[PDB]
């Protein structure tokens, strides 16, 4: 599993890598036009582009005049997200420029290895872990900044907040993947969790609350009880008999 | 008709020419092939017992001179010769009268499957592939590889669909979804000129793939039936000729190779998902028939 994969542990050695997750780039809420037949309305996007080392979250915004005079947008929004990934790759300094490229749909491989021709030795890889990236609109203060967008734009956020000031990457990274996981697995849930002692306050300038070091270990014990119930009803078995190793392929979404 | 005639035959080999093959053996007289159509290309191949040792042998077009196999026993081959004095040749095809022993060459008056799996390969076609020398006729044995393989050479033109010669900046999805800016402007209007050298490499890389196992062959071979069927835009002469071209060389390839000389991927792509996939009529008709396992 992941626990067990050279590729999963090289996310945090030195070189300088980014995940890319399209699938929260072409977005619609549903209608019907004249014709009876499904209509959809393409709603603001977004790339999500983490280094998953530093936190630094590079948030593309799609804004729906990308779409404009566009046709078979479910394919159009692979090569626009390499587009885009792309150019942000060549608004950096050179050695700030990722070692390599992690998509986590292998749909993606194609149109960003196109892009990046100019770029021979950035490696553009897939992952066997389903991580839960689509899960970032559950964050309020990203899908709040996503549907304000009148226009295309670019917004930095450091997904982990301050927590590199006291704990590790592969730490940060983890506590990560164990909120989106559980907010992917129910929303409403995860929040009651997150908000259930409303003196702990998400800052103005964070994603998530000021929880101290104690009580981060009970809130990711509740996650992870939250996200493994779920598995266990879909299989029918007790959380207790999962071992550590099963715990992180469940949440890091090992094929 | 022509005669390659054979000055010696020393020893033992088993003998291809085109797409037929005999044997000689340990001291068995042997005087060479007759009757064989001129046409415009042939190959005549060599192997010897050792299963172990290469197949070699020598593409050659007999209305450019008088060619014959002598063994060289230095190198340890048979090696094709011209002999450019017409005399000296006669003599050479006529030496010992009803005392030689020849292999004629098939009649083919209504098999003109050669000429169909040759069309467009004519000898500078090979040449480009296969570095001239001081000869008229060019050698290749089952050793060589391509250069894309090597990454005694196989200098095909390297077709690779994620690179900048395939893609233009600003029109990634454009060219990538449809390779017809590769194909048109790149390979033919570029590289090969016109459509017949196109064909003709393409023929070769079949050709060489049956004929001397090299895989890199048979990849070229699929990289260029590929590129055009992946094109939205292919000149009418060449999607009209392309079902016939593919289809001689369906017919033709052994059936025991086919496994590793047939690519599952790239014609389900080709008959089933591609642009051109209506101009492959007949192709499809005998890959049905003859392969239905790849489909």
């Amino acid at each position: 599993g992941a626990m067990n994969s050279s590729n999963y542990a090289e996310l945090f050695n030195n070189d300088i890598k980014l995940f890319v997750d399209d699938t929260n780039v072409y977005r619609v809420t549903v209608h019907k036009t004249f014709e009876g037949n499904v209509a959809t309305k393409a709603i603001n996007g977004c790339i999500f582009t983490l280094n998953p080392k530093t936190g630094h979250l590079f948030l593309k915004i799609i804004h729906t005049s990308v779409w404009a005079g566009q046709k078979r947008l479910s394919q159009l929004a692979k090569w626009k997200t390499a587009e885009e990934v792309s150019a942000l790759v060549r608004s950096l300094p050179k050695e700030e420029q990722p070692k390599q490229i992690i998509v986590t749909r292998k749909a993606m491989l194609d149109p960003l290895e196109v892009h990046m021709l100019d770029f021979p030795n950035i490696a553009i890889r897939p992952t066997e872990l389903r991580l839960p990236f689509s899960a970032a609109m559950s964050i309020d203060k990203l899908s709040d900044v996503v549907m304000k967008a009148t226009e295309p734009q670019m917004v930095l956020f450091n997904i982990y907040d301050d927590w590199l000031d006291r704990i590790s990457s592969y730490t940060a990274f983890s506590r990560l993947t164990l909120l989106l996981r559980a907010l992917k697995t129910n929303e409403e849930s995860a929040k009651m969790i997150l908000l259930s002692d409303p003196t702990i306050t998400i800052k103005s300038y964070h994603l998530w609350p000021s929880f101290t070091d104690e009580q981060w270990i009970t809130i990711e014990s509740q996650m992870r009880d939250l996200i493994l119930t779920e598995y266990g009803r879909k299989y029918n078995v007790n959380i207790s008999a999962l071992t550590q190793t099963e715990i992180k392929d469940i949440i890091l979404g090992q094929n | 008709m022509n005669t390659v005639p054979f000055t010696s035959a020393p020893i033992e080999v088993t003998i291809g020419i085109d797409q037929y093959s005999f044997n000689v053996k340990e001291n068995q007289p042997f005087h060479g092939i007759k009757d064989i159509p001129i046409g415009h290309v042939h190959v005549i191949h060599f192997q010897h017992a050792d299963n172990s040792s290469m197949r070699y042998g020598y593409w050659f077009d007999c209305r450019m001179g008088n060619f014959y196999i002598q063994y060289d026993p230095k190198d340890g081959l048979y090696k094709m010769m011209e002999e450019r004095d017409g005399a000296k040749f006669e003599n050479i095809v006529h030496n010992f009268k009803e005392r030689q022993m020849m292999v004629s060459y098939p009649k083919i008056d209504e098999d003109d499957t050669w000429y169909n799996l040759t069309e467009f390969v004519q000898m500078d076609k090979i040449r480009k592939i296969v570095r001239k020398d001081e000869n008229q006729f060019s050698y290749v044995d089952s050793s060589m590889t391509t250069v894309q393989e090597n990454e005694h050479s196989l200098n095909y033109t390297v077709i690779n669909f994620k690179s900048r010669e395939a893609i233009r900046p600003g029109h990634e999805m454009e060219d990538f979804l449809d390779k017809s800016y590769y194909l048109n402007t790149v390979m033919l209007q570029g590289i090969f000129k016109n459509s017949s050298n196109y064909f003709g490499e393409l023929q070769f890389a079949f050709l060489n793939a049956m004929f001397f196992g090299n895989y890199g062959s048979s990849l070229q071979w699929h990289a260029m039936i590929e590129l055009i069927c992946s094109s939205a835009t292919v000149p009418k002469h060449m999607l009209d000729k392309l079902d016939e071209i593919l289809y001689y060389q369906i017919k033709t390839l052994p059936e025991q190779y086919s496994d590793i000389l047939l690519n599952e991927r790239v014609w389900n792509i080709c008959l089933y998902s591609s642009f051109q996939k209506n101009s492959l009529h007949n192709t499809e008709k005998i890959m049905e028939n003859k392969y239905p396992e790849l489909l």
